[PDB]
């Protein structure tokens, strides 16, 4: 029985990096060309494992966090990264071993105006560690000057809202994400 | 290897416009907000605004309201300020100065100043002259108007010199202070102990509130040597 990935893959609604989406599916088969061939992929690499052997592989569960970024942050979603999504949105361990799929979506996740829907991390005190989340909305403060809750100079909200609008470049366009996670 | 380097003295004739920079280096640029301190007549420090590297960020003391404003250029890592229909209040020496946070509070880097010549809280510093001779215990107070809890710093200028940070968060000492300097205060009334006087202790003392926007100085200390 191979696993139910439409749940995820297929979902009409995404969630933002900041708010990670993480689904667990317990014993089943991932087969590399059954899914690799199933749809237009922009980003499809495999750390730790071999693709080949996907199938060929024994683990107990398998978690598959989603979300939805923009074009060339994708390129973030691996190990040993760095910069505003793998530092305080979504990090992945060194010893990561699993997959990481990308693809466009325009035509879904933007809106003529904006779609002001999927949020971003901007700031934090410290480097996420491995699968670490944090929905937590402080006033990050920049300077030696406290916050206090109230929003100012060195004193930001630590979350914004990505542009997507249909007209940006692809560079700056939303890209649904899935990330499997064997352990 | 932290370095400010500001550009050279401007004297420019009154109603004019004059723009100095701040070129910094040894450390990378975007991740420090930087300052800008004005020294002028009453010999007195005031905080003038502030720029954030990353965003462009600023914050700008509204006594000064419209005489200058404040840029960076990433490609150079520099601050700039450009004033602004100078008068003869606008002659004085303006420091650029870089925020220590998170591992310093307060501006624990200064630059050497550019000689230009053509609901706040008020830190008050009782004495403005204080004589000991060298082994003598010396303690300088301020007072604030408002509750500021341990959000206060301690500044050594010596003559011709740039102010250098000695004591940060109250109580804390900078990176290569001596340990005769001791900061004591929280809430309103802060004192600073030079405990075994050196020679080279002769310097004005300033303290700061990092409280609230603006950040605002006492008047200075001068402090004082003699012994033979």
């Amino acid at each position: 029985n191979l696993c139910p990935f439409g749940e995820v893959f297929n979902a009409t609604r995404f969630a933002s990096v900041y708010a990670w989406n993480r689904k667990r599916i317990s014993n089943c088969v991932a087969d590399y060309s059954v899914l690799y061939n199933s749809a237009s992929f922009s980003t499809f690499k495999c750390y730790g494992v071999s693709p080949t052997k996907l199938n060929d592989l024994c683990f107990t569960n398998v978690y598959a966090d989603s979300f939805v970024i923009r074009g060339d942050e994708v390129r973030q979603i691996a190990p040993g990264q760095t910069g505003k999504i793998a530092d305080y949105n979504y990090k992945l361990p060194d010893d990561f071993t699993g997959c990481v799929i990308a693809w466009n979506s325009n035509n879904l996740d933007s809106k003529v105006g904006g779609n002001y829907n999927y949020l971003y991390r901007l700031f934090r005190k410290s480097n996420l560690k491995p699968f670490e989340r944090d929905i937590s909305t402080e006033i990050y403060q920049a300077g030696s000057t406290p916050c206090n809750g109230v929003e100012g100079f060195n004193c930001y909200f630590p979350l914004q809202s990505y542009g997507f609008q249909p007209t940006n470049g692809v560079g700056y366009q939303p890209y649904r994400v899935v990330v499997l996670s064997f352990e | 290897e932290v370095q400010l380097q500001q550009s050279g003295p401007e004297l420019v004739k009154p109603g004019a416009s004059v723009k100095i920079s701040c070129k910094t280096s040894g450390y990378t640029f975007t991740e420090y907000t930087m300052y800008w301190v004005k020294q002028s007549h009453g010999k007195s420090l005031e905080w003038f605004g502030g720029i954030n590297p990353n965003n462009g960020d600023t914050s700008y003391n509204q006594k000064f309201k419209g005489k200058a404003t404040l840029t960076v250029d990433k490609s150079s890592t520099t601050a700039y300020m450009d004033l602004r229909s100078l008068t003869s209040e606008d002659s004085a020496v303006y420091y650029c100065a870089r925020d220590g946070y998170p591992y310093y509070f307060a501006m624990d880097y200064w630059g050497q100043g550019t000689s230009v010549t053509v609901s706040d809280i008020v830190m008050t510093q009782s004495q403005k002259f204080m004589s000991t001779s060298v082994g003598d215990r010396v303690s300088v107070t301020c007072k604030a108007s408002q509750n500021v809890d341990t959000n206060v710093a301690w500044y050594q200028q010596k003559p011709g010199q740039s102010p250098k940070g000695l004591i940060y968060s109250a109580s804390h000492r900078y990176s290569g202070v001596p340990d005769r300097f001791t900061g004591s205060g929280s809430g309103t009334d802060f004192t600073l102990t030079i405990s075994n006087v050196q020679s080279e202790d002769l310097a004005d003392y300033f303290c700061q509130q990092y409280n609230t926007y603006p950040w605002t100085f006492g008047g200075g200390t001068k402090l004082e040597i003699k012994a033979a």
